[PDB]
């Protein structure tokens, strides 16, 4: 080579995405006490 | 997630006067045969 070309390139890379968090009980059962009487039994679950 | 409980209650039902027709239904004089059995329409009544 006689010459040069001095380049700037780009590189998009992804590092974090969103941070969820899950209420249980509004999801599954809402504001009906009965659902959230049942849901006792799943607890461990929703934990995990 | 915060929790409001509910304190009142509300209860809306349609404003009905008449009771429905159970003498009219249950108490009739005659009633139809099976083959040709009578169907009645039911409006605007409080099934008490
Ligand atoms: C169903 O209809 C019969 C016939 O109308 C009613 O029997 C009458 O009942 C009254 C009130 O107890 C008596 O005074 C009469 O003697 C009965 N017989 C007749 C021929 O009128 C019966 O009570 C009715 N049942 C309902 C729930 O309304
Ligand atoms: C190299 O290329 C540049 C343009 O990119 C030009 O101005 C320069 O004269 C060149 N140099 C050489 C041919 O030596």
């Amino acid at each position: 080579p006689t010459n040069f070309t001095i380049s700037v390139t780009t590189e998009v890379m992804p590092v974090s995405m969103t941070k969820t968090s899950v209420d249980c009980t509004m999801y599954i059962c809402g504001d009906s006490v009965e659902c959230s009487t049942l849901l006792l039994q799943y607890g461990s679950f929703c934990t995990q | 997630n915060f929790r409001v409980q509910p304190q009142d209650t509300v209860v809306r039902f349609p404003n009905i006067t008449n009771l429905c027709p159970f003498s009219e239904v249950f108490n009739a004089t005659t009633f139809a045969s099976v083959y040709a059995w009578n169907r009645k329409r039911i409006s605007n009544c409080v099934a008490d």
